């Protein structure tokens, strides 16, 4: 979501929405708006190293970088690995990728699991919301599988409710009967139902068969479990 | 013929549920209600 950070004398005052028609319109979720004060708490401000007693103590940048570089020079290949968190940017990601490649390491991973079987990350289309946020306004049937749109992407769920209200969009869900703020069809929570829809024995197969702009959305959260590739 | 009597005394004997009782009684002659196609505007 596009935002405006308002500051004063070097301090973040608040977060405001910035109008983007395609993505978040003029709204933002409450976590986007009210979690900025957490930026003022529990902050890492100086490099730290473990002392002789095994306690973290402040140090200079040079000392910490020298220790890390020494450990990096000694090991290489499969020994060196990196895990990226949820708030990392592309510049840091590519820099870390290059640094670990220079020591012949490919163990660069994320905390969020996506199936690597078949095409995997090979095709951009495979792991993206191809229809887009704007598109939801052009669909008439959406199927949601194993995800809660309301909390994993509140502005996406807002777009879905906008379509449900103005375009009579029909919504069906496979998962726990979470409250999405709009009425939907609960087909159940068993993953086998997916197969039943794929074969054609479910009435929703007929519903999707006749839909001009059918949309199927699978949440990444569902993919985290062991049977996600399936 | 007479115009010296106000006949209108039916209301004196009207109780709290008289209107609703008449509504229940009239529910029998009614034609089938139309439908918008939904259970509610929120369906």
């Amino acid at each position: 979501s596009n935002i405006v950070v308002s500051t004063r004398t070097g301090e973040v005052m608040r977060i405001l929405p910035r109008m983007h028609e395609d993505i978040n319109e003029e709204w933002i979720s409450d976590k986007t708006r009210f979690a900025y004060d957490g930026l003022k708490r529990q902050r890492l401000t100086q490099p730290m190293i473990r002392n002789e007693k095994g306690l973290l103590t402040y140090t200079t940048w040079e000392d910490a970088l020298s220790r890390v570089a020494g450990m990096l020079q000694s090991f290489q290949g499969n020994d060196v690995a990196a895990i990226a968190g949820g708030l990392v940017d592309a510049e840091a990601l590519v820099a870390l990728k290059d640094l670990l490649n220079r020591v012949d390491s490919d163990s660069l991973c994320t905390e969020e699991v996506f199936p690597t079987a078949g095409a995997g990350t090979d095709l951009r289309s495979n792991y993206l919301l191809n229809t887009t946020i704007a598109g939801v306004e052009e669909a008439d049937v959406i199927l949601l599988v194993g995800t809660n749109p309301r909390f994993e992407a509140p502005l996406f769920n807002a777009r879905i409710r906008k379509s449900w209200l103005h375009n009579d969009l029909k919504v069906a869900l496979i998962g726990s009967p979470v409250d999405l703020t709009y009425r939907y069809d609960h087909l159940g929570d068993s993953p086998k139902i997916l197969q039943d829809i794929a074969s054609g024995n479910h009435p929703f197969s007929q519903i999707l068969k006749e839909a001009k702009k059918p949309m199927v959305v699978l949440g990444s959260s569902a993919l985290q479990r062991s049977d996600g590739t399936a | 013929f007479d115009n010296s009597t106000y006949r209108n005394l039916q209301h004196h004997e009207y109780s709290t549920y008289t209107f609703l009782d008449l509504n229940v009684e009239l529910s029998k002659f009614r034609m089938p209600q139309p439908s918008s196609g939904r259970q509610s505007p929120r369906h």
